[PDB]
């Protein structure tokens, strides 16, 4: 006569027999942040180190501040043997990527790049790469995710986002396909990317209404239909009703 | 003269410092030395000491609030490593100077007990090893000839009347003739039979003539 | 760099060892006399000229500052003598007599065990003249200790009471290491035998913490062992030919850290081994 | 923790509550034939968005679906059928196929994890446990059964594994609530085997014999090993190790909690698969956490 289950953000439903529905909230805000504000690339690896270990000390995590200054210090230096620190970098990995920091396993992992990619297994390094986006897909952090499927160091994560993201448009007046790196009509020699709102070509983002076929330059839709409700090339259509 | 042969360095000798109450500092002072002399590897792993012995790494006494330092790969597995290393490579400065480097930062009943052993980044079923490193370096400290750095390094092992010049209780250094018996405060006498010669309570003895022997 | 020093002895030198500090350097020959420099700065002071044997004087071994400016002495007259410095002068502080054949050498024990000296005589016995304060000496002798003769003896290092072990070399072709039991008798506990001739110099290895027991011994063949116990309970030791001399091989002398090993024979030629990664030893010379 | 109530306004008791993919939504099914959807706003209050009728009998599971396969819901019932409800922009939430082949009650269904696609799993009361799939992710009223695994034991809970990795083969735990006066083993783990395209059974926990109410695979998330959380008279958490034909594993207990002093009805891991929650019949929920000396310790009670 009972149900119970966590959300992803602590929070816990419990309802038992009397039903009374109870959510018994907090606990993951520490992921958030360290996901937003690290840097993964870039930077030459000292600096990366450096800032995510100010980024760990400011969040309360001591210990994975001095882990990357340690490896800040042991990558980017009658010496030590080239590949000593190798076996203690792969063991950090796996101790972060057993106890569910994969987080900081996976940063671990871009940041060094080659360093350490050798040395760990393509499936195990695989499975903490989606660990980490599935995670991050969770909070809803896009932008992070997508950072780190461009910056993993595993070609099937990296495949992940190439995965039917091409569109394909047609010149309405023509009703034929365009070519794949143009802004002007093969057929029609037309400029059919022109912006509904300032009539200049749109050559980068674009922004199409599924309703009407009209759309423009990304800022400027957002700022008329921030401004109104119709469509701004004006073909009575309430694109965004409301 | 066969000290490039030897694994361990006179000048470094001269140039570590071991103060219990600041590790980072004397980390630092010691990564500057080892560069001094030349030493890359001593410069990075007294770097990788000075990161790694944070007094903010200090272990809980609940084992449940945190996986203590030691646990982490770049705690103990790190300094095991570290000492292996210079154990093929006989370093026994260097072994000395990290084991006593991190026992300094080291100053229900059964899981606590265990998790006291498991939160040191200085296994505790190994002590002997660290003290002997800890003695042998000590030996070569003192057979160079410097007896406060084998002292200063021999701290870190585990196992081990009125004056008669100011007339004030002694209770600290005090200097007493054996000839006659009047003494007090160290410095006090430092002092006074730096230019007199006898006794100071008047006596007549020749106290630096029959004491120091 | 080089402090060459000219002995002035009138015979060929046997032995040369400097102190505990590096300072002082005492050398004998078969002129019957000890000659103790100073060799500070690169200097020489002939501080002492020691004339008390009646035969040449094969070994000579500095104690540990710990106990004072000692000095010991073993001479083919079958004869101990230690020489202790007092007031800036060298003179003869203790006799011993105990041996019917010549004294080959002597090695005092580490200062934690105390102030032990052991000789190795040829007619095969070891004495240990243990010191107990008030200037008297206590002869503990190991009578028999090899068939033939022992020829030189060496101390284990103080490693945890404190259990007493030396390393003789003797005639017999063979080495014997001893222990002393709880009582103070001394026994015999693993006999060493893997050299071909007369075992000319056995040498402990220094402990710097290691949980490992070497001892280099050399022969009168020209074999070089490396004896290695690598667990302590065990107490197997497993030679390991250093190197084959085409001579015969006289001293062995560790480092510090014993990781070199100076290498000495009768081709009047010194060698400098170090240890590879690989477990062969390397000559550096 | 910080308890707050909410008004159900079911008419009978709740026996399923279950978090969507990204924890802002809610859907709870009680024994009146009602599913109702929760979405809550910035405000922080939860707002029943949809609440509809869908079965004859009572209703003992919902379960949510990846969010890339759309808003899929599925419900299973006392009337021996796995409905799967889809969300159509107001919000309007339609049945796209009714799951008939169990001949008997279906007391749990659970969606497979992204990775396999957008599978089903039921278990029904007579030991028979079917897998579902649906081929065109776009299509949700054609599904097809791949396979149905005899667990000749009245299952009663399921639980996938929730691992990502490739080296990991698909697995599924079959947990059962009969109470026969035999002792033998509640909970059967099959192991999906690619060079025989089917499901065989892997691992058998001997050692679980009480009836168990509930099964929750841990959320692996970087881990090289499962761990499996079962609910029965105590709270019991093994762990299986994969060794280097179904895979072996060396199960050991790590986890044996008796501070119910009743019967454990529910067991949920929490999103990093750390800390476990156990309710009860004493009605309170017990938060089980390890520390680094894997010594499984109760962080907290909470209760209604
Ligand atoms: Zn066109
Ligand atoms: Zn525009
Ligand atoms: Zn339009
Ligand atoms: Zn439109
Ligand atoms: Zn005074
Ligand atoms: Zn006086
Ligand atoms: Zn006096």
């Amino acid at each position: 006569p009972e149900g119970l289950c966590y959300g992803l953000f602590g929070d816990l439903a419990f309802a038992a027999k009397e039903s009374a529905l109870s959510v018994f909230e907090t606990g993951m805000r520490w992921f958030v942040d360290t996901a937003e504000r690290y840097a993964l690339a870039g930077r030459p690896l000292a600096e990366l180190c450096d800032h995510n270990a100010k980024v760990a000390r400011e969040l309360g995590r001591n210990q994975v501040a001095q882990t990357w200054t340690m490896l800040r210090i042991i990558y980017c230096s009658s010496r030590l043997p080239p590949d000593f620190f190798g076996v203690l970098v792969r063991d950090m990995l796996h101790f972060y990527a057993e106890q569910g920091d994969v987080q900081m396993a996976v940063s671990v992992l871009i940041v060094l790049g080659e360093r350490v990619r050798k040395d760990i297994d393509e499936q195990t390094q695989e499975h903490w790469y989606t660990s980490y986006i599935d995670l991050l897909q969770r909070f809803r952090l896009w932008n992070v995710s997508n950072e780190v499927v461009k910056l993993s160091t595993s070609r099937a994560v990296s495949c992940l986002n190439q995965a039917s993201t091409t569109l394909h448009v047609n010149c309405s007046h023509c009703k034929r396909p365009m070519s794949s790196r143009g802004w002007v009509c093969d057929r029609c020699h037309r400029c059919a990317s022109m912006c509904a709102v300032c009539h200049h070509v749109v050559k980068g983002l674009f922004v199409w209404c599924q309703g009407c076929s009209h759309g423009g330059h990304l800022q400027h839709i957002m700022k008329w239909l921030e401004g109104s409700s119709h469509c701004p090339a004006g073909c009575g259509h309430l694109c965004e009703y409301s | 003269d066969i000290a490039c042969l030897l694994p361990v360095h006179k000048s470094l000798g001269e140039l570590y410092i071991l103060n219990v109450n600041d590790i980072q500092e004397t980390c630092q002072k010691n990564a500057a030395s080892a560069l001094l002399v030349g030493r890359k590897d001593l410069v990075q792993v007294w770097s990788l000491a000075t990161v790694a012995t944070d007094l903010c790494l200090g272990p809980k006494s609940d084992p449940d609030l945190e996986t203590p330092w030691a646990r982490h790969p770049f705690g103990r597995q790190l300094l095991e490593s570290l000492l292996a290393h210079y154990c093929r490579l006989r370093d026994v400065q260097t072994l000395a100077m990290l084991c006593s480097v991190f026992e300094a930062q080291s100053r229900r009943e059964r899981e606590r007990d265990q998790h006291d052993k498991n939160k040191r980044l200085l296994d505790p079923a190994n002590t002997q090893q660290f003290d002997d490193f800890k003695k042998c370096y000590g030996e070569i400290l003192y057979r160079w000839g410097l007896r406060e750095k084998r002292a200063e390094v021999l701290k870190f092992v585990s196992c081990p009347f009125q004056c008669a010049i100011c007339h004030v209780a002694v209770r600290g250094s005090s200097n007493f003739c054996l000839t006659c018996g009047h003494g007090g405060h160290t410095s006090h006498m430092m002092e006074w039979f730096r230019t007199q010669e006898v006794c100071p309570t008047g006596c007549g003895c020749h106290c630096l003539l029959e004491s120091t022997f | 760099v080089i402090n060459t020093v000219d002995t002035s002895h009138e015979d060929m030198i046997h032995d040369a060892q400097m102190d505990y500090y590096g300072t002082r350097l005492a050398t004998c020959s078969s002129d019957r006399s000890v000659k103790i420099f100073d060799v500070r700065n690169g200097g020489q002071i002939l501080i002492a000229d020691l004339r008390g044997h009646e035969g040449p004087v094969w070994q000579v071994a500095w104690a540990h500052p710990m106990y004072g400016n000692i000095l010991a002495s073993c001479s083919y007259d079958r004869k101990v003598i230690i020489w202790r410095e007092e007031n800036g002068t060298w003179e003869k502080s203790h006799e011993h007599a105990g041996h019917d054949s010549s004294v080959n050498s002597v090695c005092w024990a580490p200062h934690d065990y105390g102030l032990i000296l052991a000789c190795g005589s040829s007619d095969g016995a070891i004495s240990l003249l243990t010191y107990t304060g008030e200037g008297q000496w206590e002869v503990k002798k190991i009578n028999n200790a090899h068939t033939i003769g022992c020829n030189a003896v060496s101390w284990a290092p103080a490693v945890v009471n404190y259990i007493k072990r030396f390393a003789s070399g003797g005639c017999d072709n063979l080495i014997k290491l001893w222990k002393e039991e709880e009582d103070g008798q001394w026994k015999e506990e693993q006999k060493l035998e893997a050299h071909s001739d007369w075992v000319r110099d056995v040498a402990w290895a220094p402990s710097i913490g290691l949980p490992t027991s070497t001892i280099a011994s050399c022969s009168q063949d020209g074999r070089v062992f490396i004896w290695t116990c690598d667990d302590a309970s065990s107490n197997t030791w497993s030679p390991k030919l250093l190197h084959k001399f085409n001579d015969v091989v006289w001293h062995v002398s560790w480092s510090i850290t014993a990781n070199i090993l100076a290498v000495s024979g009768g081709d009047n030629k010194v060698t400098l081994w170090k240890e590879s990664v690989d477990g062969q030893w390397v000559c550096i010379s | 923790f910080v308890a707050r109530s909410i008004a159900a306004d079911h008419k009978d008791l709740i026996h399923d509550v279950s978090f969507d993919f990204h924890g802002r939504r809610m859907a709870t099914c009680s024994s009146d034939q009602s599913v109702k959807v929760w979405d809550k706003s910035e405000s922080g209050d939860w707002h029943c968005t949809a609440s509809w009728k869908t079965h004859s009998g009572s209703v003992w599971r919902v379960t949510w679906a990846h969010p890339e396969f759309g808003q899929v819901l599925a419900s299973c019932s006392f009337d021996r059928t796995a409905a799967v409800w889809e969300e159509i922009v107001q919000s309007h939430w339609v049945k796209r196929t009714t799951l008939v082949d169990s001949r008997t009650s279906v007391t749990d269904v659970k969606f497979a994890p992204k990775h396999m696609g957008l599978m089903l799993a039921t278990c029904s009361a007579d030991g028979i446990v079917r897998i579902y799939e649906a081929p065109d992710v776009m299509n949700l009223s054609q599904w097809s059964l791949q396979h149905e695994i005899s667990c000749k034991l009245s299952c009663s809970c399921i639980s996938w594994n929730p691992s990502s990795s490739r080296a990991h083969s698909p697995m599924i735990a079959v947990g059962s609530d009969d109470s026969s006066p035999n002792a033998m083993a509640k909970v059967q783990i099959f192991e999906y085997n690619e060079n025989t395209r089917k499901y065989a059974k892997a691992e058998t926990l001997m050692t679980v014999t009480d009836p168990v109410h509930d099964i929750a695979f841990a959320p692996n998330l970087g881990r090289s090993f499962h761990i499996l959380a079962i609910a029965t008279k105590d709270v019991r958490i093994f762990t299986l190790k994969p060794v280097r034909g179904p895979t072996k594993f060396e199960i050991h207990i790590v986890a044996q909690f008796d501070n119910h002093n009743s019967q454990v009805w529910r067991v949920s891991w929490n999103i990093t698969g750390t800390v476990l929650a156990s309710s009860g019949d004493d009605g309170c929920v017990r938060l089980w956490k390890a520390n680094y000396m894997d010594n499984w310790k109760c962080t907290g009670i909470l209760k209604g």
